[PDB]
RNA sequence: CCCUGAAAAUGGAUGGCGCUCAAGCGUGUUACCUAUACUCUACCGUCAGGGUUGAUAUGAUGCCCUGACGAGUAGGCAGGC
RNA sequence: AAUAUGUAAGAAGUCCUUGUUACUUAAUUGAACGUGGACAUUUGAAUGAAGAGCUUUUAGUGGGCCAUUUUUGGUAAGCAG
RNA sequence: AAUACUGCCAGCUGGGACUGAGGACUGCGACGUAAGUCAAGGAUGCUGGCAAUGGUUAUAUGCCGCCCGUCUUGAAACACGGACCAAGGAGUCUAACGUCUAUGCGAGUGUUUGGGUGUAAAACCCAUACGCGUAAUGAAAGUGAACGUAGGUUGGGGCCUCGCAAGAGGUGCACAAUCGACCGAUCCUGAUGUCUUCGGAUGGAUUUGAGUAAGAGCAUAGCUGUUGGGACCCGAAAGAU
RNA sequence: AAUUGUUGAAAGGGAAGGGCAUUUGAUCA
């Protein structure tokens, strides 16, 4: 027998191959997986990674964060590329001529990118345009913005927002609040 | 019933030195304690103001802190199976440097000196300390020390 | 369902994923919520902080109809004008004709100061204003009305 | 597919050691060393059986 | 029916079993606890060299 | 009865309320039946609206 | 699409010259052995011969195998035997002896022999239950090909080099130690020549230093 | 070492048979037998590191290469009748 | 004393010059944060590491015992602690 | 000189047992000057017998083997239930939910309250309202989030440039800590003006929030967990009409 | 199916029943 430092037969934890069944996205996971196979360019990789991301671990990507990311120095002729969905945002009024390449597009963000004079296309013909993911920058939304994410990790003296299904006024306010009522939190 | 103070089972540790009662030399309050500095924390019973709690008691610490007359200490205290950082305030008094930091920095200053002065021809610098490496071959000498034969000796039922 | 039902999976199990020493009884903590300052106060302390006790005072007959004020930032104010005229109204940036929005009709009894709205003139007639976003529109050119 | 044990398979061997070729050739295993001859001294004589 | 009361047999090897961690350290430590003078002097001086560096290099 | 970090849920279900449900099986039926007695009134009640 | 054969011609040369280089090694490695060896009988001799006393120098490498099941161990040996990567029984390892070194043997004594070892028993090992460690991975070692490449960053490229780095503790000992799986023995052909094992070697047991005797327990378990 | 000290109740325990330069006692040396223990090999499962859309040719959740491991109450997860 | 135990054994480092502060100093005198600039073989003791870090959820558990050593109550206990 | 003991041989050789995995070549080596050969990244050649070996079951032999399930630190117990077979038999459902996962839309989202239509409890279509989110903080009146490229710094995948490679410089989405800016409450100081008591500009806090800082949400379905319901199934000594 | 009677086969010194391997009897491609 082995004196066993790690536990036996344990699982890598990372997520491999999709757990949805998109054929689809299953035929796009293939793709990227023979292109991170039989190149090197990490980006391939990376892409193949994210593919598998969840629904919450893949956030969307806003166009007004798309314009602040091609708002940097040298970036303005990059391709975006956002493994996920590209959502619009009304909150811009100038936007600027791009390319990005995401696996579904919302048809407001569409119309403005058309309307701008960018292009919206998937992620095979990225790949067909840019084998190696030559001038590309990822885009990643926020994925602790979410609102189950306040809720993580309660405890006293955290202030992590406490699960409650009514607001107000004598829901969770009283005493455990105030220091009129005894402690407070 | 049972009693857990904050100074309980410190009759022998909270207590003076033989001999070393008194006030405390004046050669504390003119140490200069600035934050990043290492630190040990040794009561003195004293000045019972400020005094650090039993656990506290010959733990090395940094310090993050500067007061009028008090130092901030941060020390990990393990609970259960995790160490927590305590940051607390104690007085000058009881709190003395620590050597180990001060060889530290005399031999960081031997090591860039000897990477000037051997790198400025480039050969075998060998900056990095080595263990007790075994002993080389070496030759005794039987001029005046010729071996002398030992034998166990008898019992003996000396009183 | 029943069949991905984990029953299923532990037939055969005496116990049946409820343990040995301590077995599927009924309720031995209580019914409902039992206890909240005897043996569960832990956690409705450092979970539910403040469910015991009164906070304010009383509203008999609290309509929910005098504290209607639903609240628009200023950069969600033009999404109101159609987008047909909305790029229109957007170059065609004189005092003499400007896009005019009505948020009381569209359903806002309050504007909000949030968002750098885009150097324009324009009109908007609120119920409520506040000071920062007065202060941008007639900054940027526009001119705030009072309805009710 | 298989793992040869040096020091059985020849062939392994002077695939691993091309040196063994003119180990055998040479009979390097078993040498004569020099003849040469020293007395020790008498001091070490008589500490070697002074009781 | 008395009971056994307290022991501390087999805590250290539960403690052991997730190894015990030291904390995790950051470059920039949590500025509570400080100084409030020396925190509010920290904070004029920040915003003196930012400025000053913003001037500086563009 | 209490539990982790879950919110605390107002189920107001402790009278005899198995006695009282209504399940609403007849939606469909009860529609056919509206618009039937509506085309009967349309051609009782003449022309009139 | 004919060019096979030139780089079959290419390869057949940068193999035989490889070769040549290995083989100006190995007789250089083993010139330098015969050198030593007779050096120090030849020192003996003289230190006997003036009316002195020769003290050899404390061996440098030695041998530890593990004489001792998983259970029934105390904490801090049992986690000393994971860092020294002994967690089968009849499981060796070679180690450089320090003070660091020895005191972490005087602690796992109880359940470990070891001893210094000889070139032949050495080379021994290495030939008959040498495996490396690449990929994480225990790879055997019949060719000099995977020792170049992986151990060509340290001036090792061949078997000999490895067995010639573990006898002389070098620059890469600790590397070249590392890249070796411990070797997984066998229980001696012969038998432990003791009753008990779990006793001391004065006291009449496996247990403990060996010293040069470990040899013949080595080989015997190989 | 042995003997007196040394006496409990169904008929019984170095397991018993039995053993006396012992098959009893202490120590010294070889040979001999065996665990699901150790080394190698064959097969199964799991995990890890990889190759394989240049095809007619399908199952890239497919095929193949290498290495390591496989106990278990309550309990969790996964694959199947 | 032994055992047990905390801290340090470096790039989040060292050194040279000088920008900020409403802190402080008789004072460009000290403190913090800095900009620029110099030090990658041997990045600063040995060894090891199916890699390490981080977040969510929840089953069962909340009657223990025995063995070596230290040791309390009790004369002792397959007694309790 | 020889011999005993220990250690070495990349010295030779005799005898016996287990194993035959892989399936046109790919590599590392040796012999042979050279053809070619080999014990060299897993066994072939020849020959003999039959067309009995072997599978299931009963007995016999050598060894081992206490009665199923539960309670318990401890079960086979002189602890508990079981004479047998056949039929039924025990974590189900509803409402509100928590984490995770899948789908659809997306700062929006949800047809099926209802209406039209319909091959008629099926399927299709639809206007206004309404549920949640997009703004929160105070008991409340009330107020209500860009000095900036929506801030500075560190760590940071990816991308770009130089570089044979390695390495060097720039930008650095996501995320970790810290210092800053703004919003609500509290403690303060108080600009013009004035229905002399109204008005709250500007400047701060070792204070405080379930905040803003280029939105992420809504609907349905699925595993697991909690609550209420008879609640995994069965069982009381009781009380009332 | 529990239970029972005949026929055919096997075993039976104070139990039967099972596992590790084989002989013998019956049967089987």
């Amino acid at each position: 027998g082995i004196d066993h430092t790690s536990k036996q037969h344990k699982r890598s934890g990372h997520r491999t191959a999709p757990k949805s069944d998109n054929v689809y996205l299953k035929l796009l996971v293939k793709l990227y997986t023979f292109l991170a196979r039989r190149t090197d360019a990490p980006f391939n990789k990376v892409v193949l990674k994210a593919l598998f991301l969840s629904k919450i671990n893949r956030p969307p990507v806003s166009v007004s964060r798309i314009a602040r990311a091609l708002k940097q120095e040298g970036a303005a002729n990059k391709t975006v590329v956002v493994v996920g969905t590209v959502t619009d945002d009304a909150r811009i009024f100038e936007f600027p001529k791009t390319t990005v390449a995401a696996l579904r597009f919302t048809a407001g963000a569409r119309a403005k990118i058309v309307k701008a004079g960018g292009e919206c296309i998937t992620l095979d013909q990225l790949a067909v345009r840019a084998p190696k993911g030559q001038n590309t920058l990822i885009l990643r939304g926020p994925r602790n913005s979410r609102e189950a994410v306040r809720h993580f990790g309660m405890g006293p003296h955290k202030g992590k927002a406490p699960r409650i299904l009514s607001t107000g006024r004598k829901f969770e306010r009283a005493r455990g609040r105030r220091r009129s009522k005894g402690f407070k939190v | 019933g049972k009693s857990h103070g904050y100074r309980s089972r410190t009759r022998y540790m909270f207590q003076r030195d033989f001999r070393k009662h008194g006030a405390v030399h004046l050669s504390t309050y003119l140490k200069v304690y600035k934050v990043g500095d290492i630190v040990d924390i040794k009561a003195n019973g004293s000045i019972q103001k400020g005094m650090p709690h039993k656990f506290y008691q010959g733990k090395t610490g940094v310090v993050y802190n500067v007061t009028k007359s008090s130092v901030g200490v941060i020390i990990n205290k393990m609970v259960g199976n995790r160490y927590l950082e305590k940051r607390l305030n104690l007085r000058v008094e009881h709190i003395k440097h620590s050597k180990c930091r001060q060889e530290f920095l005399e031999r960081v200053k031997a090591n860039a000196a000897k990477r000037a002065e051997a790198k400025a021809q480039g050969v075998a610098v060998q900056l990095k300390r080595q263990p007790a490496q075994p002993r080389e071959s070496r030759i005794v000498s039987t001029e005046g020390n010729v071996p002398q034969t030992l034998a166990p000796v008898p019992y003996e039922t000396f009183i | 369902p029943s069949r991905f039902t984990k029953t299923r999976k532990h037939r055969g199990h005496v116990s049946a994923g409820k343990g040995r020493i301590g077995k599927h009884r009924k309720h031995p903590g209580g019914r409902g919520m039992a206890g909240g300052q005897h043996h569960h106060r832990i956690n409705m302390d450092k979970y539910h902080p403040g469910y015991f006790g009164k906070v304010g005072m009383r509203y008999f007959h609290k309509q929910q109809a005098h504290f209607w004020k639903p609240v628009l930032n200023l950069d969600k104010l033009w999404t109101l004008i159609p987008e047909d005229k909305r790029d229109q109204y957007l170059k065609s940036a004189s005092k003499e004709t400007a896009p005019v929005i009505d948020t009381l009709a569209a359903g806002y009894g309050k504007i909000l100061g949030k968002g750098r709205i885009p150097n324009v003139p324009v009109i908007v007639k609120a119920r409520f204003v506040s000071k920062l976003a007065e202060e941008k529109i007639r900054a940027a050119g526009g001119v705030v009305e009072l309805i009710a | 597919v298989l793992k040869k044990n040096p020091l059985k398979n020849k062939q392994v061997l002077l695939r691993l050691n091309p040196y063994a070729k003119v180990f055998a050739a040479e009979k390097l295993g078993s040498k004569k060393a020099e003849k040469t001859g020293t007395k020790p001294a008498a001091v070490f004589t008589e500490t070697l059986k002074h009781d | 029916a008395k009971s056994k009361n307290h022991t501390a047999h087999n805590q250290t090897r539960k403690a052991h079993r997730n190894g015990i961690k030291k904390p995790k350290t950051y470059k920039y430590p949590s500025l509570k606890g400080v100084d409030p003078k020396f925190r509010r002097n920290h904070k004029h001086a920040l915003h003196g060299t930012a400025k000053a560096l913003a001037a500086a290099k563009k | 009865a209490i539990s982790k970090n879950l919110p605390i849920l107002k189920n107001h279900f402790r009278k005899h309320w198995q006695e009282r449900v209504k399940v609403h099986f007849d939606q469909a039926g009860k529609k056919v039946s509206r618009r039937n007695a509506r085309a009967t009134r349309a051609a009782k009640i003449a022309p009139r609206p | 699409a004919e060019q096979v054969a030139a780089e079959r011609a290419a390869r057949k040369a940068a193999n035989k010259e490889k070769r040549a280089i290995i083989l100006e090694r190995n007789a250089a490695y083993q010139k330098e052995y015969e050198t030593a060896e007779r050096n120090i009988i030849q020192a003996k001799r003289d230190a006997k011969a003036a009316g002195s006393y020769y003290v050899e120098a404390q061996h440098k490498l030695v041998f530890v195998v593990r004489i001792k099941g998983i259970n029934k161990i105390p904490p801090k040996p049992r986690k000393v035997l994971q860092l020294l990567r002994l967690t089968r029984i009849n499981s060796g390892t070679f180690v450089k002896v320090t003070k660091a070194t020895l005191e972490l043997l005087k602690l796992i004594e109880p359940y470990v022999a070891y001893g210094y070892p000889s070139y032949s028993t050495i080379r021994q090992l290495v030939y008959k239950r040498g495996f490396g460690k690449i990929n994480k991975q225990r790879v055997p070692l019949s060719d000099n090909a995977i020792i170049e490449a992986n151990l060509g960053k340290y001036g090792i490229l061949s078997i000999d080099d490895l067995i010639h780095e573990i006898i002389t503790v070098g620059p890469h000992f600790k590397q070249a130690n590392n890249f070796l799986w411990p070797f997984k023995l066998s229980n001696p052909s012969g038998g432990w020549g003791v009753p008990r094992k779990f006793k001391h070697f004065i006291q009449g047991g496996s247990f403990g230093n060996r010293e040069e005797f470990i040899n013949k327990l080595v080989k015997s378990m190989n």
